[PDB]
């Protein structure tokens, strides 16, 4: 049996999350030995190429791959949609606002004059 | 680094309302004054 | 005929700013599907 823990922390740049991102969505894919075998007999030496080394024009993708990563942004898509979580609209508290923008704006007040 | 908000005195250009309390929030005296003033009563 | 005798609760700031942010005065209607 398996186990880890991860705490999330400040933003601190953009890069830290999408690294994090990235963490997740590249554990998560599982890759075919079979289908890898299949293109290795192929092409041989050129499965290895340096930066400057070797070239094939155009590797073409049958349509169903293409699905899987049109699945994938989707739902990438979705799970960024998610980013900000709203609160609740609670009317208990006291109203001193006129509308949402003065809501927000004495809301960040609050947060710097304390 | 980050930058708090401003709210003026003189503008209020959308008309928002803030509390008094953040709306606000943005003396000596000598030691010769009780010479001159006992030194007079004398 | 008018009486002038003490109120019973009071007409404190907040209820005028609660009753002007629910006079919602131009928020406005949704401009219309068709």
């Amino acid at each position: 049996k398996k186990k880890r823990k991860n705490p999330d922390l400040g933003f601190s740049d953009y890069a830290a999350a999408q690294l994090r991102q990235y963490h997740r969505l590249t554990k998560q894919i599982k890759p075919d030995m079979e289908t890898y075998e299949r293109l290795r007999e192929k092409h041989g030496e050129e499965f290895f190429p340096t930066s400057n080394s070797l070239l094939h024009g155009t590797h073409v993708p049958s349509t169903e791959e293409i699905d899987r990563m049109v699945i994938d942004l989707e739902k990438q898509i979705e799970k960024r949609d998610k980013y900000s979580r709203r609160r609740p609209y609670n009317d208990d508290a006291d109203i001193d606002y006129i509308n949402e923008r003065n809501a927000k704006f004495n809301k960040k007040a609050e947060r710097f004059y304390g | 680094w980050k930058i708090p908000p401003c709210i003026s005195n003189w503008k209020n250009a959308k008309g928002y309302t803030i509390p008094l309390d953040k709306r606000l929030a943005a003396v000596h005296i000598n030691e010769n004054f009780a010479k001159l003033a006992e030194a007079l009563y004398i | 005929v008018k009486n002038k005798a003490p109120a019973e609760v009071q007409i404190t700031a907040e209820q005028l700013l609660r009753e002007a942010k629910e006079r919602e005065l131009e928020l406005l209607p949704p401009p219309p599907q068709q």
